[PDB]
């Protein structure tokens, strides 16, 4: 046994110029399951979907929509078990900004610090890239908040976007529905519907994951609520 | 005894929507007298100052690496900071240092920005928050100040008010302390201006 | 990119594939499958039982010790299915978590809690190239005083899952489509449902009648919270119920 | 083990190279324009906005512009996140020197800190190299108004105008021609960098949501550094729009 | 190409192969001649000057050890700076300990332990990645008389009563098999190494292109200006 | 296709073959036995005799890693060596740590973890060594350990590691060694040990020969020379027919 | 913690590293360094003028004292760290010892620096050979030479990077004790090395002059030009009068 | 091929490639022979000289008062143990006033260097040492090798053409122990010099003896000191 990591990095510059390696993490993340993000005038909706592949998971017992703080949620694209590592770091950092500050971390304070921990990781020793893409949801100052963050650490802010399998599609779909002023209610059935166009089979209650942030905080929707929300549809 | 190796006295005091804080200006050791002009209040924002009052080598160590961490600070974040999170920052530097400390202990006077909103606290050099809504006090003759505050302050005061009643208190203050004064400085901090005056005291 | 690409070093370590697959965790699932078993849990209305096939090919083998059933605490039960020093070096590991957990916090650690430490533990294997994931699966069963029995398992890539039932090894795919048509005409299931279910899907998958020396079973009840190893006489009076009907 | 898997990022090539710099280099030619030219009243960045799409929202400040401190400001160009890395780490030396010395740093000196981290990249460690080109503007007590450019190797040096990331070269050409040394102004300036832009972004048309650009000036003995509006911007463009037409009816 | 085997890697023969090609690097090195005879060591190096506006006085191949020990180095001279430094060091701390002059052989014994504490894995940062690519003669005199020590960088060192290293090794080595004789006088010993320097060396041997130094008993290490450099090779 | 370098690579069939290698390296050792009677272990080694230039006792495959623990090895010599520091590291630990004797079931557990731990990492090897650890008590009985390169350990009744394994199993399982004593089991011991012997392949062997049980009071030592001789004129009168 | 050994010997006996380090010098622009009697000149070629470029920021002649500078060939960044690693030692003499470092001190200390880069796990050569001149407490003139290698010698007038061949040979035929009688006949003797290898005749020199007990002197063009239209001043004389 | 580069790598037939190399390099070295008798053990090496005008390179090392060594092989790993050795049994008699009993400084001499036999990145030791040694349990002859297993013996020789020396001792090892002191060294004449070249003989350049005893501390004997134990060789029987 030698407990001595790899020195050094995984993630180097080929002849043309890429980072292949991080191009082959947003390959893995293109694979995943959809994601839609919505910033609506009052609030955020982040709504994924989880097709288990039998009957015998329980649904219940794993999620992929995440609170971070009492104001600010997490959903991914890509590969779960790294999603894990990042939310767990995530919540570590809102915590020790709470510490030194005694106010809840900014949506953009902790995307910063979220991408930074990404590009450690395309840059350190004997590490490959993080496989997945966070989205990213706050409200602050009276205002909401999409960010997308990215494998290479790049991050940006969205009025609407989508990841994972048909997210091109998703992406035309939602600038084609999207516009301002939209209320929370409608950008959740907008987020639903964005789900809807790439999902395969019938959608229920208990295929999808949907969290909101408003002023009140983020919190995962219950999958009554979802239901309701479904029927409306 | 090491807190007034140097002397020092700054105070801040709240206003219907406005805020002061005044210092002594000596910088002398033990009896004696060095200088008259020592700088005690740094500003921390267009509305936001902070007053040191300790040893001298602390008060100038503490208001730099303070300078450093809110230039990061407003750097990183764009955006001024609020008193309330200066105070935080203020205690998180002051903690660093439980053991060793820094024989330091902070008044902050401020306006929130975008609400303007009066905020003071005071510091103990460990980093204790302690906010008010009258007036703070720091310093080698915080009983005389407590007698003149308790005794003058009234809520509600106009920023002429609250100059006349923030020097008196200090001045009678000081003039009953024998390693403060040589001058007071106040600075009134309005929403749209900022005052800084010199007061006529004794120098003796 | 292409399917089945490669490029570089990403059938070595754990790096990206062109089409973003780790193939070094593909290949430690397999490794579970190298050890030749399989076990199955099976979740009740008051109970969580796991069984695990036994073999001993010899006689010269202390068949005593010969175990992929394990006790992490009183109340949590453990099977283990693939390379037998990884499953035991997960086996201590585990136990360490929960006594960890037991001494800073001051309660029991729940099932869902020790699987998810677990699996984040191996997801650290699949994201570090200088080490080898383990070749091993884990099976936890507990009860939860809050939400009742829980069958959890972890896999080498750091994924973890609740089940209602579940199944490790060879032929886990037959035994996963067998547990789903059980599950699917859902009824009150009994301890005794329970166990029989586990121990018909083994031997319908396996495709041989048991004996009480060829399985392993293990139970924990909302009676008897404490994780139990059933003896071959309560196995045998198992079998010979099943075998009647 | 280590020695297989290892890329040898910090080596010689047989013709004397460092391979990883020069595909950083690579790198940095993908990546969007950045444009710095110094006038005698102050010192200008214009920046083609790559983050370009009806979705994404507004930015809070710029995309592409840092300031640094009170009077020093940069532009990126390469790999985003290691640009992020970068600018941390400026900002962090900016404040040690203010802390050290109770004076600003002067530009030189922060450009020089940082290219000693992206060498030390370059020659020990075995990890990859930055992919960052950098753009300075400043002002300092010492040589005034300056603009500097940073390389991934972490050669570093100063311009009086330059440009770095897509289409450089010609937009160099451009500065050659064009700029006049000693006279130019903040207005001069700014239509130099409009119609440089213009050449170099051939296939997106110049719209003030396309460019980032931010001006360095003193006024009272302060450094004023500022994000110009997207009204301003358009003003230029519709400026240097009139000048070409105008141009061509002359001829 | 060079990267497939650790700098630790036996050969099928059971040799270091870093070990080897440091050896084949020491014949690029200039010719160096050191004579042992009962009155005292010489030491003689070719500079090997490249161009006429080089100082061949900058060129140092044989340096002082210590009053009593001098060294001649061939091969890459830049390496061996840090090996006598460490012998020049050692001796000292010899000096500062037991307040008595090292001998030659323990000197250059020190010196051989360090010719094989290299390596990738199991070290401390900075330390050596590779062999020392020197061959070392120390020439000295205690309290056994004067003696002459070959040291190369597998770190075997052999006693010697008289050595070539460098380039021409073998042809000055039988050279020297031949001329040397126990009972050898110092000047005849100087003569014979200044002989052979002169066969061997590619450009013609004057007073410039030659370093010779020589340790005797009772007197220190004495580098031998080129006056008497000319007075020796005036009759060659 | 360059799967079988290193112990953190797994190949595409999901085997760790640097591992089976260091079991092919125990396969090619000589034979060593331990059988566990109803009141002790004994274990017997074949210890070839590659020069006659060599002492009796020179190479010996037997060790105490504990007062009441012993153990048989094969393969690797210096591996094994090794190995038996760690045992009794472990053992004096136990004892220092929980003061009492370290019973043979954990040392087994912690010895065969380190092994594993040796299976996980391209920075080291895979130990090319086997081995078995016996005791016996009052409280716990006789026990019989073994483990692998792999770090697997298990409990048997009989066990042969090296390179006639097969045969000495074979040979072992026409005992009924659970009711047999210490002392008729070190008969039937050598009697193994000699047949399993190829002595056109092998020219000379000196027998190795241990045991711990109620007979040496739970302590483990080298079976005394007049049952060791006792035993092996049995064996060379077993071997004639 | 990386730890690797990036500078072995190859089967020739060769270090391939220091060889390549020495290929990325040969890349450099031309530096040559000449001392005279009184005065010691350093002279860079400029491959190219960028015409836009702030001319004192790239500037690669620098004093490491105040009787000690150096030029340089190979990489500019390794370059900026040597200097400043010497700089740093040029100070801590003063410090340890009263007096200031012979040329000959700091020019052992940079080249130890080298070596130790030539054989220490985890680093690649430095790519630079330097140029250090300067004057002892003596008042003698010294002009020393370090590779990447780590070896230095002294010389009375050298050339390193690119051309260095052809200006070390016009050196050898030229430099000569009545070449050097006055500052003025250095001055054009390195301007006219230079003027072997560079283009546009003069305008892509960086000249630097050190005289003893006086600081670092740097050339302005309108001196440069001076002494180069001399030069062809010089040049027009020998050919008509001899000719 | 790719199996014998790494001391860490497994040849798929079990072996390790890099140990059997340093094997070869103990193999190159110069012939030592190493016998005991009831009360001396012997340890007597051929010295090799790389020229004709240098001294014949040292073979016998001292260790402690009743423990000597021979070496072949690399010289500077050589050097590396017998500093560790002579630590070793200065560290026993500052703890315990005794003098370190042979095998367990054997012992400790295998665990040492077995330990870079695992690791990624180091070699193994590439020298084989042949041990004298007198203690309570009277004489040993002890070989430690590359691969970290050592031996008890009671002779052997390592070195170039060690095999006609290993014979000679197989055929002499009956007579070893009744042997004095003279004859006992005599014997290991003749079997180091059966390692020789015909044109070569034992002569007092090329020939080294290191004695241990009850009452003898370990002693080595060089160049004029040998000549007592050359007189009275028989001419080589051929």
């Amino acid at each position: 046994m030698a407990e001595r990591g790899y020195s050094f990095s995984l993630t180097t510059f080929s002849p043309s110029g890429k980072l292949v390696q991080i191009e082959y993490a947003l390959a893995a993340v293109a694979g995943g399951a959809p994601s839609v993000g919505i910033k609506a005038a009052n609030g955020v909706v982040l709504a994924t979907e989880k097709k288990q592949k039998s009957i015998l998971y329980d649904e219940r017992s794993v999620h992929k929509v995440e609170p971070i703080t009492k104001h600010i949620g997490l959903v991914y694209s890509g590969m779960g078990p790294d999603y894990r590592v990042l939310v767990h770091r995530a919540r570590k950092l809102a915590q020790q900004y709470y510490l030194v500050y005694q106010e809840p971390i900014p949506t953009a304070q902790l995307v910063q610090r979220v991408a930074s921990v990404m590009q450690e990781y395309t840059q350190s020793g004997g590490v490959r890239p993080f496989g997945v893409s966070l989205l990213i949801c706050g409200w602050n100052e009276g205002r909401p908040y999409l960010f997308q963050s990215d494998p290479s650490g790049a991050y940006f802010a969205w009025k609407a976007t989508a990841m994972g399998k048909n997210y091109v599609n998703g992406k035309t779909f939602l600038e084609k529905r999207y516009n301002e002023d939209l209320e929370l209610e409608d950008a959740i059935h907008t987020a639903i519907l964005t789900l809807k166009e790439s999902f395969e089979g019938q959608m229920t209650e208990d295929n999808i994951e949907v969290g909101i942030c408003n002023e009140a905080g983020f919190r995962r929707l219950t999958p009554t609520e979802v239901k309701d929300y479904l029927a409306a549809i | 005894s090491i807190m007034s190796y140097n002397g020092g006295a700054v105070m801040a005091m709240k206003g219907k929507n406005c805020v002061a804080i005044a210092a002594d200006r000596r910088f002398g050791i033990q009896a004696q007298m060095v200088t008259t002009d020592f700088q005690k209040i740094f500003p921390m924002g267009d509305r936001l100052y902070i007053g040191l009052a300790g040893l001298a080598t602390d008060v100038q160590t503490v208001a730099q690496r303070l300078k450093f961490r809110l230039n990061l600070y407003e750097l990183k974040e764009g955006r001024q900071i609020k008193p309330y999170t200066l105070m935080s920052m203020v205690a998180n530097l002051l903690y660093e240092k439980r053991f060793g400390p820094y024989y330091t202990e902070p008044v902050i006077a401020g306006l929130d920005p975008k609400t303007f909103k009066p905020f003071i606290c005071s510091l103990d050099l460990i980093g204790c928050p302690m906010v008010t809504d009258d007036f703070v006090v720091s310093g080698t003759c915080t009983e005389q100040m407590y007698g003149m505050c308790e005794s003058l302050w009234e809520p509600n005061m106009d920023p002429e008010h609250l100059f006349e009643t923030i020097s008196q208190a200090m001045l009678n203050a000081v003039d009953r302390d024998a390693v403060s004064g040589m001058g007071v400085i106040v600075h009134i901090i309005e929403k749209d201006k900022i005052t800084t005056r010199t007061l006529k005291a004794r120098m003796d | 990119m292409s399917r089945g690409s490669s490029a570089g070093f990403d059938r070595h370590i754990t790096i990206f594939s062109p089409e973003g697959r780790l193939y070094q965790v593909e290949y430690a699932f397999k490794a579970i499958n190298q050890g030749g078993l399989t076990s199955v849990a099976v979740r009740g209305k008051d109970c969580a039982v796991i069984v695990t096939q036994k073999k001993v090919p010899d006689k010269l083998l202390d068949s005593s010790t010969v175990t992929h059933l394990f006790k992490i605490t009183e109340n949590i039960g453990c099977v283990m299915t693939g390379m037998t020093a990884d499953s035991r070096s997960q086996v201590q590991r585990a136990r360490y978590e929960a006594a960890n957990w037991k001494y800073k916090y001051g309660y029991e650690i729940p099932v869902d809690m020790l699987c998810k430490r677990i699996a984040d533990i191996s997801q650290v294997y699949t994201q570090n190239a200088e080490m080898r994931p383990l070749g091993c699966c884990m099976i936890l069963i507990g009860i939860d005083e809050e939400q009742g029995p829980q069958v959890y398992k972890c896999d080498p890539a750091g994924y973890y899952c609740g089940f209602k039932a579940t199944a490790a090894g060879v032929k886990q795919t037959e035994s996963t489509s067998f547990l789903e048509k059980k599950v699917k005409k859902k009824f009150d299931w009994t301890f005794e449902q329970t166990v029989e279910t586990a121990i018909t899907c083994l031997s319908t998958v396996l495709s041989i009648d048991f004996k009480p020396s060829e399985i392993e079973v293990g139970v924990v009840t909302v009676e008897n919270p404490k994780f139990r190893i059933l003896t071959e006489a309560e196995i045998d009076a198992h079998l010979v119920a099943l075998a009647e009907r | 083990m280590s020695r297989r898997y290892d890329s040898r990022t910090t080596i010689f090539s047989p013709e004397g190279r460092l391979y990883q710099v020069e595909y950083a280099m690579e790198a940095i030619g993908h990546a969007g324009t950045c444009l710095g030219i110094l006038a005698n009243d102050g010192v200008l960045l214009a920046a083609e906005r790559r983050n370009i799409h009806k979705l994404l929202d507004e930015v809070f400040f710029s995309e592409k512009i840092y300031k640094l401190n009170e009077d020093m400001a940069c532009s990126v160009a390469g790999i985003t996140s290691d640009a992020n890395v970068l600018t941390n780490e400026l900002r962090l030396i900016a404040q040690r020197y203010l802390l050290q010395y109770q004076e600003p740093i002067p530009c030189e000196q922060l450009v020089t800190a940082l290219c000693d981290i992206k060498q030390a990249y370059t020659q020990f460690g075995g990890k990859r190299p930055f992919g960052v080109s950098l753009l300075y503007i400043g002002w300092d007590k010492h040589y005034g108004f300056q603009l500097y450019q940073s390389d991934p190797s972490g050669n570093y040096g100063g311009w009086k105008a330059t440009c770095i990331g897509n289409n450089s070269a010609a937009a160099v050409s451009m500065l050659k021609q064009d700029y006049k040394e000693g006279e130019m102004t903040l207005k001069s300036a700014l239509a130099l960098a409009i119609k440089v832009l213009n050449k170099t972004m051939d296939v997106s048309k110049l719209s003030a949501e396309k460019v980032e650009i931010a001006t360095l000036t003193r006024e009272n003995g302060k450094t004023v550094i500022r994000v110009l509006k997207q009204k301003e911007v358009e003003q230029l463009i519709k400026k240097h729009e009139e000048e070409e037409a105008k141009a061509e009816r002359e001829k | 190409s060079e990267y497939d085997r650790g700098v630790n890697t036996f050969s099928p023969e059971g040799r270091l192969f870093q070990v080897e090609y440091a050896i084949e690097a020491i014949k690029l090195g200039s010719t160096a001649i050191g004579i042992q005879t009962s009155e005292g060591v010489c030491l003689a190096v070719e500079k090997r000057i490249t161009s006429p506006l080089m100082e061949p006085s900058s060129i140092e191949k044989i340096v002082e050890i210590d009053a009593h020990i001098g060294c001649a180095m061939s091969g890459l001279i830049a390496d061996a700076k840090t090996l006598i430094d460490k012998a020049r060091v050692e001796t000292q701390n010899h000096w500062f300990t037991y307040n008595e002059t090292m001998t030659v052989e323990s000197v250059t014994q020190a010196v051989s332990n360090l010719a094989l504490q290299f390596g990738e894995e199991d070290a401390d940062p900075g330390a050596m990645s590779r062999p020392f690519g020197v061959a070392l003669l120390f020439g000295g005199v205690d309290e056994k008389g004067p003696q002459l020590f070959h040291m190369d960088p597998s770190g075997t060192f052999v006693q010697c009563d008289a050595r070539a290293i460098g380039s021409a090794s073998e042809g000055a080595q039988s050279s020297l098999q031949e001329v040397y004789h126990k009972s050898m006088t110092l000047k005849e010993a100087i003569k014979s190494s200044l002989i052979i320097l002169k066969q061997v060396m590619e450009e013609k041997l004057n007073a410039t292109n030659i370093e010779l130094a020589t340790v005797q008993p009772g007197q220190n290490f004495h580098m031998f200006t080129k006056e008497e450099l000319e007075e020796v090779i005036k009759d060659i | 296709t360059g799967y079988d370098l290193s112990a953190s690579t797994f190949s595409p069939d999901g085997r760790v073959f640097q591992v089976e290698y260091a079991m092919k390296a125990v396969e090619n050792s000589s034979t060593a036995i331990g059988i566990r009677c109803k009141d002790g272990v004994v274990f017997g080694v074949e210890k070839l005799v590659l020069s006659k230039l060599y002492e009796e006792g020179s190479n010996k495959r037997l060790f105490n890693v504990d007062r009441h623990v012993g153990m048989a090895v094969a393969g690797l010599l210096a591996d094994a060596r090794s190995l038996a520091d760690i045992a009794r590291e472990e053992a004096s630990n136990f004892r220092s740590n929980f003061g009492y004797n370290i019973p043979l079931k954990h040392l087994a557990d912690r010895v065969a973890m380190y092994v594993h731990a040796y299976t996980l990492y391209s920075a080291v090897r895979p130990f090319g060594c086997s081995f078995m650890l016996g005791s016996y008590s009052v409280n716990d009985g006789a026990q019989l350990y073994m483990i692998d390169p792999s770090g697997v350990s298990y409990g048997y009744w009989g066990c042969a590691i090296g390179k006639a394994r097969q045969a000495a199993k074979t040979e072992i399982e026409k005992l009924q060694m659970k009711e047999m004593t210490c002392r008729d089991v070190v008969k039937e011991v050598a009697k193994i040990i000699y047949i399993v012997h190829d002595e056109v392949k092998d020219k000379a062997f000196e027998l190795e020969l241990s045991w711990v049980g109620e007979i040496t009071n739970g302590r483990h030592e080298i079976v005394p020379k007049d049952v060791r001789e006792e035993a092996e004129k049995y064996a060379k009168e077993s071997l004639k027919e | 913690s990386y730890d690797r050994a990036i500078t072995v010997f190859s089967p020739d006996g060769h270090l391939f590293q220091v060889e390549y380090a020495q290929e990325a010098v040969k890349k450099g622009s031309t530096a040559v360094g000449v001392r005279g009697k009184d005065i010691v000149v350093l002279g860079v070629e400029k491959k190219s003028v960028a015409k836009l470029q702030d001319e004192r920021t790239v500037r690669k002649i620098c004093a490491l004292d105040d009787n000690v500078c150096m030029a340089f060939a190979g990489l500019t960044a390794d370059a900026r760290i040597v200097i400043n690693r010497a700089r740093v030692e040029c100070q801590s003499h003063r410090l340890t010892v009263e007096d200031p470092v012979t040329v000959e001190y700091i020019t052992r200390y940079i080249a130890s620096l080298k070596q130790r880069y030539t054989q220490s796990n985890g680093r690649r050569p430095f790519g630079i050979s330097a140029l250090i001149v300067g004057f002892d407490f003596d008042g003698t003139p010294r002009l020393y030479q370090t590779d990447p290698s780590g070896t230095y010698h002294a010389w009375k007038a050298n050339a390193i990077g690119r051309g260095a061949k052809s200006v070390r040979e016009f050196l050898e035929k030229n430099y000569t004790d009545e070449a050097i009688e006055t500052d003025d006949l250095t001055i054009k003797l390195v301007i006219k090395a230079l003027l072997e290898v560079v283009q546009s005749g003069g305008k892509n020199i960086e000249l630097a002059v050190m005289r003893r007990d006086q600081p670092l002197k740097i050339l302005n063009p309108e001196e440069i030009e001076k002494y180069v239209a001399e030069i062809e001043k010089e040049k027009e004389e020998n050919e008509k009068k001899k000719q | 091929n790719q199996y014998d580069n790494d001391v860490t790598v497994w040849s798929p037939q079990g072996r390790i490639h890099q140990i059997e190399y340093a094997m070869e390099a103990v193999k190159q070295g110069s012939a030592t022979v190493g016998l005991k008798s009831k009360t001396h053990a012997v340890l007597v090496a051929l010295k090799r000289a790389q020229s004709e005008l240098a001294a014949h390179q040292k073979k016998i090392l001292h260790v402690d008062n009743h423990i000597g060594i021979s070496i072949a092989g690399l010289t500077a790993d050589a050097r590396l143990l017998c500093n560790f050795m002579r630590q070793e049994c200065l560290d026993s008699r500052f703890v315990f006033d005794r003098p370190l009993p042979v095998s367990r400084l054997v012992s400790l001499i295998g665990s040492k260097t077995q330990i870079p036999t695992q690791r990624y990145g180091r070699r193994p030791y590439g020298v084989g040492l042949l041990i004298a040694g007198y203690d309570d349990m009277g004489p040993h002859i002890f070989q430690t090798c590359p691969s970290a297993n050592y031996f008890d013996c009671r002779a052997m020789s390592i070195g170039a053409r060690s095999q006609s020396a290993r014979t000679y001792l197989e055929r002499h090892m009956s007579e070893f122990m009744e042997c004095n002191l003279n004859e006992l060294v005599k014997h290991g004449l003749r079997a180091l010099r059966e390692t020789l070249p015909a044109e070569q003989d034992l002569t007092t350049k090329n020939v080294s003896i290191g004695i241990v005893g009850k009452d003898l501390e370990f002693t080595i004997y060089d160049d004029d000191d040998v000549s007592p134990f050359l007189e009275g060789l028989e001419e080589r029987p051929q």
